[PDB]
């Protein structure tokens, strides 16, 4: 099935398999980081948690998630190194974007960008193929919500209920059944199933310091980071 | 050589004339300066005909690839920055002199359209040498937000009253009419400017002609 | 553009996939060549044509000018090659130094082309070799040599090719100073050489002949027969 | 175990180089001799062929008006670096106008004698015999493929190498003369000659500032012959 | 970069390339396609379904006309069929400057092709596993055209790809005969599309378009649903 | 086999062991610290000293960026000189295109995209060299930031790299990340690098010194040893 | 100007259901005579012609230029060329250089490949597409050119007439101005056969 | 990193190049070609790849392409690595008429085509091309030339020509009813129906599942004539009825 390097980069099997990338599928569980992605009717959520070695982590470095623009943002899963520069990447495609194109980005795009990106990087086996998997929200006129995810292996998906990472496998196949149904969809309707997904595989309950959570709804179309202190409102709200 | 628009309460109305010569000498009375876009842009030449003919084939271009990409109706702006970039970049050297307006989901848009790139919004533009007498009768008789029927009457004086004025101005009207839910290029309109009858016969007949050598080529 | 090493040198004092090169031309057709006072001559075997076809196209003796022959080895297209690139060499020399170019100035060229092309990287040697037969300027002789490494070396008689320690064996007739006297003696040594030189024969041989200014002629399978009947009835002149 | 072509050696050194440093030890044998009257030396032609031309075949070139070289193992490529350095002697006469000194070849040639590198190809298996007269004197020079540069008051090179030098260290000295130089090395050369010597065997070269050039000419090596 | 460029794919010991052999195996495992050209124009259908209930049709797509008179189906991953339909919406700009008119169908496999099999020789990876159906309508008749990794492509009324390409063209001989209507090419669509059925004569489960001499119409899932309901 | 050969070829456990062969390379090294109170960011370094070996101040690990912000290297010496010449230079970058400090957040993503690429080449191999990057000024703050081979950008208000690290980092702790005035904080780290790391291995070694903050407003230089000596005027009676 | 040098006028009059041209003879410098043989007129494709009214030069560069690019268009698909894309073929060839424009004034007289629909356009050296279905002529004279037409042209003619109304066209025109004379070539093309007629003028 | 690529350029230790016994055998696998002897005239024959009925096959002739107006060429290889050189040739021999403005010797443009063809075989590791095709045309002077071109470098010309293991059968039959002018361009359909009735295995010779080209000489058209289907079929049949009456021998 493998014949001289094969085994070390990317052609096809006798099957068509790729064999690096198949390892960039593994490469995502360095660090054990596990981000959902909830998105109601008028918002979209996004919940991720950390793990913290000692009292010398910075409050500051803590934050995993990434803004695209102030409308705008992303969050990433894997090996940071990747996620940095591939970030730094969607900073180059929107800056480019608003410069020539001078209007509002579908978020679709710069998906569409990303995608290609990773898939040419997948191409040429001499240039790391960036196995890192990037996950984004949106927000688009006359559209409704809008919430895609580029995944490494080169294209772009994304809806109401979608995740990626680790044990996401678990906690989205729970969430099949469980979103839909006919459930309606509130503020605090979609951050506490994105509680209740994260209790499913942890259930630990734990102070909201630890986790990253961001939230955008549409009124303000503009995506705010969180603060500790609402999404403390939000825990004891869905004890009971 | 005139092209002339303004923008009323629904919608965008332009129109241009049939008329490029040169000099007193009548050559060419049918010629099309509205070129093409988008369903929901169009674009009014003037100055040098083929070099904003080719400039317009690169925006229309740019914007066939992008919604055809995108799937869903470009703003104005996009083909506007592309178009003052690249005019900007040869600092007036091709000479361009057109009218870029178009009715998005956001409304109508109007933008002016130099050889340095310098593009303003406003509610009505007129390009061209005929552009003195047609600014006049706006400027004068505009009033804003008016239907469509009265702009039509308005573009309709406005550019006739440019004919007579403006010494390449003539021949037939154009008529372009841009909206969200209708898209009107109507061709020609009405032709003030005509020559008469011959004066006498001159009409040839056999006999008078010498051919030297006539060669006969079958096809198929 | 291409980075890799075409070929390394071992300690066993050579490079390998170049002087094993010399084997694409040690299984070519038999090529031999004389040359002389009067005319010069040389000769070629083992054409492989079909016989029922045209074969005067794969004539493997070109010209560039009308005094300098191109006698070679080896496979085709590197051949062809080299005679394009002689004839920018030839034509460079003709509008530069406009007489027609010495033996030792287009020999450097090949030579040393063929060497610096096996000097830098994303070339492949050549898988040929060359020896040419003419006539130097005011009337003197030439035969040369080349080399996978692009060395030129003058000898009294060409042997080359298929079987060159049997042919070269075969020149002790050759090594006669009285050889050749006229040019049907000439013509006669290349026809014992022929004739030896190799599986021969009757058909597959060509030849041509060059005399001080005038052009190369090619003879027909008329004359060639007279060359053979007379060679073959010297053996019955013989006892 | 090919890594590179221009991996080091555990010893160590560069691969590819110093197995043509062995390669030199099948080339033709030459001896240089710097003499206070002149810088002889001689090669031997080794006649592969009956058929062999003589005047074909040489060992010697001449770079310089008073400087000479020699050649070993492959050809071809020492031959495009013998004119491209006369190219640099013919520049050294633009500025300076007058000769290149015979030390001066070392930077004229043993500086670039290896620039090969993959990108932007492979080296030599050539050592330089350098002689001349500048204006200090005699000089007999040698240079590597490397690019080593030594100076040697007698250099043999190809195969009789070790052997010759071996052979020659004895009879060397400081007062030998240009006569005797050239009739105790064919003592040597016909030594190290397995054919019987003859005219078309061996060729002499010399250089002189009274006598030149010279180099040498034919007719006169048989004279020589008869002398042996 | 490096920048190698260097050709590694070569000749079998047979003559054919290895890599392109799994090239067509990933077409061979790829996903139930079909097209039809039959009279007026030629119809779409294929398969697309999700790996679980989280995904929709109405927003990512697997086919996306190259033009408005011009559609494009095909087998394979997703990601490089978008690299090579980037690389056809650019190509298409290349003819529109000197014709200023629309394309015929064959000059996009003319230059598509010619590409991919530059690709080939070309180093780096090669046409990998997307085997594209070209379809458009001009001079009257339509076209349904599908060319190869090795770029050998050919003509004709209808075809089946991904798995059991075999099994269902054998059905579209015997149901195919003389010439079909859009009404009945859609019907043998469903028909073909039954056959690796999971997901056919459901909305959902497939998507449509459609050629025509008027220009290529692509419609949602909606008319999937009026036209097949009540399929058949 | 070789999976861990090249930089752009995957492994089957998903990462590449030439990152990991320069990671533990660094473990190697000698003691390479920061730490950052409210006043300032104390540096410091460990020379080890195999016989003589040489004059006292050559090529100390310590270098420099701009007047606010300077670097503590571990791993590979030459390389270290390398990126911190990069860095170096890149400074003039922020400088000539605006006049003012460059922010020590976004300019370890520079050193991110540089160590980053050289892990994507398959040409080119990972830097096997570690460091540490620090400053504080009255319109920034206190910045401690800590990079390594796989190029991660990443910070602590105090960190430690070689032989001893985690045992060195950890009795740390009871120094406050704000309390503690960094100019007293000179001699309580040097208490701990002077105990930690043990030196019974190799007798022969040296210490030095650097810091950066308000009190040299916003000058990155040496705090002198030779002055007041407050390396070992406590550390000698700590260890008894 | 360059245009005064080499001159010429090439005068393509359309018929009812055929498309004609026509063109002087004499190819020379100003007011010297050189010879009558040079045709500006060159055949491209199958029926289909095209004039050419300027620099010699450029003249042939289109001719053998657009024989380039019309020898790939039919050599690729075997399919005869519209006369719509040819005017787009030459008007971009001829924007190619903005800045390094050359000097041409290309009237194509031809056919529909498809239909019996004849075509003429009249472009500029930038390419000026001009698209009518009445007549294109360039040249020097532009009030003896255009002024026989409106004096004479009709929209309906048969080519009886056709041929003589642009004879008296091209005599009480291109006989007003020295530069172009010597004879006049007429080629006359339809879809049924294609026709050739030359005239004459003095020698002098 | 240099043990990636597997040195198709390099030199082999069989003494020659090593990838070109496996191009000639890429087309010496499926390639089935040949030539016919020209006088007054000249025709190509091959074999139609395809066996489904339902293809539309508007493309017109399939193996066979054509470069110049007056000359074409037969191909036998890849087909768009093939074409790839058809339209290279072409522009090749446009490039020629774009020169003199006057149609090309088919000499200097097969050895054009040659050391186009040795650019992947001299440098880079390159693929060699895995196309090896035919020449037909005319010149103004040698008239009809029908030439052939070589893996390795060479054309290797002739007025009959063999392409493909399976044709290898046939060069025994054209050296059997071998004449010159003699054989008549309708002499040449019933030779080269013969030699795919002796190679080809399909039985009774169909005749839609191989593909026939010819060409003439006239003044000043010399078409190279593409034929209907209608001409071969009674040609193969009235060739077959032949050769029932050339078994009477019995």
């Amino acid at each position: 099935s493998s014949a001289g390097f094969d085994r070390h980069i990317t052609i096809f099997s006798p099957e068509g398999r790729l064999y690096q990338v198949e390892y960039a599928f593994k490469a995502i569980n360095q660090g054990g980081l596990t981000s959902v992605a909830v998105r109601g009717k008028d918002c979209a959520v996004i919940v991720t948690q950390k793990k913290v070695p000692d009292k010398l982590l910075d409050s500051s470095t803590v934050t995993h998630l990434f803004k695209i623009t102030e409308n705008i943002g992303c969050v990433m899963t894997g090996m940071t190194a990747d996620s940095r520069s591939q970030v730094q990447r969607a900073r180059y495609e929107a800056a480019n974007w608003k410069y020539k194109y001078g209007y509002e980005i579908p978020v679709d795009m710069l998906c569409k960008r990303i995608a290609d990106i990773s898939q040419v990087y997948t191409q040429n086996a001499e240039m790391r193929p960036l196995g890192c998997c990037m996950i984004l929200i949106g927000i688009d006129e006359e559209q409704g919500p809008q919430v895609y995810k580029c995944d490494p292996a080169g294209y772009y998906c994304g809806f109401k209920a979608t995740a990626a990472g680790v044990k996401q496998t678990e906690s989205t196949s729970f969430l099949e059944k469980k979103v839909k149904k006919k459930f309606d969809w509130t503020f605090e309707q979609t951050v506490e199933t994105a509680i209740t997904c994260l209790s499913t595989v942890l259930s630990i309950d734990f102070k909201p310091s630890e986790i990253e959570v961001g939230v955008v709804t549409v009124e303000n179309p503009k995506f705010r980071i969180l603060t500790e202190a609402e999404i403390d409102a939000h825990l004891v709200a869905l004890a009971e | 050589t005139t092209i002339a628009g303004v923008v009323y309460k629904d919608g965008i109305v332009l129109g241009a004339d049939t008329r490029a010569t040169e000099g007193m000498v009548v050559a060419d009375k049918n010629c099309s300066k509205i070129h093409f876009i988008s369903p929901n842009i169009y674009c009014c030449g003037a100055g040098t005909a083929a070099d904003t003919d080719m400039t317009t084939q690169l925006i229309s271009s740019n914007l066939e690839l992008h919604s055809l990409s995108t799937g869903r109706l470009p703003r104005v702006v996009t083909a506007n920055r592309m178009l003052k970039q690249m005019l900007f970049r040869y600092q007036g050297y091709i000479g361009a002199a057109l009218v870029l307006g178009g009715v998005d989901v956001t409304g109508p848009h109007l933008y002016s359209i130099y050889p340095h790139g310098s593009t303003d919004k406003l509610p009505y533009v007129t390009m061209g040498s005929g552009s003195l007498a047609a600014m006049a009768v706006f400027e004068d008789k505009f009033r804003p937000d008016m239907e469509e029927e009265e702009a039509k009457n308005l573009v309709s004086e406005a550019i006739a009253a440019g004919i007579f004025n403006d010494l390449g101005s003539g021949s037939n009207i154009d008529l372009c009419v841009i909206s969200k839910n209708k898209l009107d290029f109507l061709r020609p309109y009405t032709v003030p400017n005509k020559k008469g009858t011959r004066l006498g016969r001159y009409r040839c007949e056999k006999g008078t002609t010498a051919v030297l050598t006539e060669k006969i080529t079958p096809l198929e | 553009s291409y980075d890799r090493a075409i070929t390394v040198f071992s300690p066993d004092g050579h490079l390998f996939q170049v002087e094993y090169a010399q084997e694409a031309v040690k299984k070519g057709s038999t090529a031999v060549g004389v040359r002389g006072r009067d005319i010069v001559v040389l000769g070629v075997e083992k054409k492989s044509v079909a016989k029922l076809q045209d074969e005067r196209t794969v004539r493997k003796i070109c010209a560039l000018d009308d005094n300098v022959c191109m006698a070679f080895a080896g496979l085709t297209a590197d051949a062809r090659i080299v005679i394009n690139r002689a004839r920018v060499e030839c034509q460079s020399h003709r509008l530069t130094v406009e007489d027609p170019v010495t033996v030792e100035y287009i020999t450097r060229y090949i030579a040393s082309l063929k060497q610096r092309y096996t000097q830098s990287n994303g070339r492949r040697p050549f898988g040929i070799s060359a020896l040419i037969v003419g006539f130097d300027f005011d009337g003197t002789p030439r035969l040369y040599q080349t080399d996978p490494s692009g060395t030129y070396h003058a000898w009294k008689a060409n042997a080359i090719g298929r079987g060159a320690k049997s042919v070269r064996e075969f020149l002790e007739k050759n090594y006669t100073d009285e050889a050749i006297e006229t040019d049907d003696l000439t013509i006669k040594l290349v026809i014992k050489a022929l004739l030896e030189v190799v599986q021969s024969g009757g058909k597959n041989i060509e030849l041509a002949v060059m005399r001080r200014d005038q052009s190369l002629k090619i003879l027909n399978p008329e004359e060639i027969e007279k060359y053979v009947a007379e060679i073959e009835k010297e053996k019955e002149e013989n006892e | 175990y090919d890594r590179g072509v221009n991996t080091f050696s555990p010893e160590g050194r560069l691969f590819q180089v110093e197995y043509a440093i062995e390669a030199i030890k099948l080339g033709s044998t030459a001896i240089g001799i710097q003499t206070s009257e002149g810088v002889c030396l001689a090669v031997e032609k080794r006649i592969t062929s009956p058929l062999m031309e003589p005047s074909s075949i040489e060992k010697i070139v001449e770079i310089d008006a008073h400087i000479g070289c020699a050649m070993s193992g492959l050809i071809a490529d020492a031959k495009t670096l013998i004119d491209k350095a006369r190219v640099e002697t013919q520049n050294h006469w633009f500025t300076y106008n007058e000769t290149m000194t015979v030390e001066s070849v070392t930077q004229a040639v043993s500086n670039l004698a290896l620039q090969f590198g993959e990108e932007d190809s492979r080296p030599f298996g050539v050592a330089l015999l350098f002689g001349g007269v500048d204006e200090k004197g005699p000089q007999l020079f040698h240079m590597d493929p490397s690019g080593t540069f030594v100076q040697c008051d007698a250099r043999a090179i190809g195969s009789a190498s070790e052997g010759a030098q071996s052979s020659l260290q004895e009879v060397y000295h400081k007062s030998m003369t240009l006569k005797e130089a050239i009739k105790s090395s064919l003592i040597i050369l016909k030594q190290v000659m397995e054919e019987k010597l003859n005219a078309t065997n061996i060729e002499l070269a010399t250089v002189q500032p009274g006598q030149n050039f010279h180099m040498f000419t034919k007719e006169e090596l048989e004279e020589v012959i008869k002398d042996i | 970069e490096r920048g190698y460029s260097f050709s590694l794919t070569t000749f079998s010991p047979s003559g054919k390339l290895v890599q392109i052999e799994y090239a067509l195996a990933a077409v061979a495992g790829g996903a139930p396609s079909v097209g039809i050209k039959a009279a007026n124009g030629v119809v779409l259908a294929t398969e697309k379904k999700q790996k679980s209930i989280l995904y929709d049709e109405r927003s990512v797509h697997k086919v996306e006309p190259i033009t408005k008179h011009i559609g494009l189906v095909y087998s394979g991953m997703g990601p490089d069929y978008r690299v090579l339909v980037h690389r056809a919406r650019k190509l298409a700009q290349q003819y529109y400057l000197v014709y200023q008119e629309p394309i015929p169908t064959a000059q996009l496999v003319q230059r598509v092709a010619s590409v991919m099999q530059e690709y080939t020789q070309s180093g780096g990876v090669r046409p990998f596993g997307v085997s594209l159906l070209i379809c458009g309508w001009n001079e009257g008749r339509p076209y349904l055209f599908q060319s190869d990794p090795s770029g050998a492509y050919f003509a004709w009324k209808a075809t089946a790809m991904g798995k059991n390409y075999v099994n269902g063209k054998t059905f579209l001989e015997k149901r195919y005969n003389e010439d079909l209507e859009l009404e009945d090419a859609i019907h043998t669509a469903i028909l073909t599309l039954k056959e690796s059925f999971e997901g056919q004569m459901t909305e959902d489960n497939i998507e449509v378009g459609i050629c025509n001499e008027a220009g290529f119409r692509r419609l949602t899932p909606t008319e999937v649903k009026d036209y097949l309901a009540a399929i058949a | 086999t070789g999976y861990d050969l090249s930089a752009s070829t995957f492994s089957p456990d998903g990462r590449v062991f030439q990152v990991e062969y320069a990671m533990k390379a660094v473990e190697n090294s000698s003691t390479a610290i920061g730490i950052r109170c409210k006043d300032g960011v104390v540096f410091g370094v460990e020379k080890l000293v195999l016989s003589k070996l040489y004059e006292e101040g050559s090529n100390k690990r310590l270098f420099n960026v701009d007047r606010h912000v300077g670097m503590a290297v571990a791993g590979l010496l030459a390389d270290a000189r390398s990126l911190a010449d990069i860095a170096r230079e890149e400074a003039s970058n922020f400088r000539s295109n605006f006049g003012y400090n460059i922010p020590l957040k976004h300019l370890a993503d520079r050193v991110a995209m540089y160590v980053h690429a050289y892990t994507l080449y398959s040409a080119v191999r990972p830097f096997g060299c570690s460091f540490m990057l620090g400053s504080y000024s009255v319109n920034d703050g206190a910045q401690l930031y800590m990079i390594d081979p796989s190029g991660v950008s990443y910070g602590y208000w105090g960190c430690a790299i070689g032989k001893a690290r985690q045992a060195a980092k950890t009795e740390i702790e009871k120094l406050q990340m704000k309390e503690m005035t960094c100019r007293d904080i000179v001699k309580e780290v040097a208490k701990i690098i002077y105990i930690v790391h043990d030196e019974v291995k190799d007798k022969a070694f040296e210490l030095e010194l650097s810091w950066v903050g308000e009190l040299t407003n916003g000058r990155h230089e040496i705090v002198p040893k030779d002055i007041r000596e407050e390396a070992e005027k406590y550390a000698k009676e700590s260890l008894k | 100007s360059i245009m005064s040098y080499n001159g010429g006028a090439v005068m393509a009059m359309k018929g009812k259901n055929c498309v004609a041209i026509a063109a002087d003879r004499r190819f020379g410098i100003q007011a010297q005579m050189v010879t009558t043989d040079f045709q500006k007129i060159f055949p491209m494709g199958d029926r289909l012609y095209i004039g050419l009214a300027g620099l010699a030069t450029d003249v042939q560069t289109v001719a053998q230029r657009l024989k380039f690019r019309l020898n790939l268009y039919e050599l690729k698909e075997g399919r005869q060329i519209k006369p719509y894309t040819l005017m787009s073929m030459v008007a971009n060839l001829l924007y190619e250089k903005r800045f390094g424009p050359y000097y041409t004034e290309p009237v194509i007289a031809g056919l529909d490949p498809k239909t019996f629909k004849p075509f003429i356009c009249s472009l500029d050296l930038i390419g000026c597409p001009m698209v009518t279905d009445d007549f294109v002529v360039s040249g020097t004279c532009a009030e003896q050119m255009y002024g026989m037409c409106e004096s004479l042209w009709e929209p309906n003619m048969d080519p009886d007439h056709l041929f003589e109304t642009i004879s008296q066209a091209m005599l009480n025109a291109v006989d007003r101005d020295a530069v172009s004379g010597m004879g006049v070539i007429v080629h006359i093309i339809e879809k049924d056969k294609i026709t050739t007629r030359t005239l004459k003028a003095r020698m002098d | 990193s240099r043990r990636y690529d597997s040195r198709t350029t390099i030199f082999s230790p069989e003494g020659r190049l090593y990838q070109v016994e496996y191009a000639m055998e890429a087309i010496g696998h499926a390639g089935t070609c040949l030539g016919i002897l020209a006088n007054d005239g000249v025709l190509l024959a091959a074999e139609r790849r395809n066996i489904h009925k339902l293809l539309d096959e508007v493309f017109f002739s399939e193996k066979i392409y054509k470069l110049n107006e007056d000359m074409a060429c037969s191909v036998a290889g890849i087909t768009s690595d093939a074409n790839v050189l058809t339209n290279e040739l072409r522009l090749i021999a446009q490039r020629y008429l774009l020169q003199y403005q006057e149609p090309i010797p088919c000499e200097q443009l097969v050895t054009a085509l040659c050391d186009i063809k040795q650019a992947y075989t001299q440098f880079g590791g390159k693929r060699p091309f895995g196309v090896s095709l035919l020449y037909i045309g005319w010149d103004k002077h040698y008239g009809f030339q029908l030439y052939q071109s070589d893996p390795s470098g060479n054309y290797g010309g002739w007025k009959a020509t063999c392409i493909g293991n399976n044709s290898a059968a046939a060069v025994s039959m054209l050296k059997q009813d071998y004449k010159e002018g003699e054989m008549t361009l309708k002499s040449a359909l019933a030779l080269a129906i013969k030699v795919l009735n002796k190679t080809m295995d399909v039985s009774k010779l169909s005749a839609e599942k191989v593909e026939i080209a010819t060409l003439t000489r006239e003044n000043g058209k010399t078409v190279i004539r593409v034929l209907k289907q209608k001409e071969v079929e009674q040609l193969i049949k009235k060739h077959e009825e032949e050769e029932a009456k050339a078994e009477r021998e019995k």
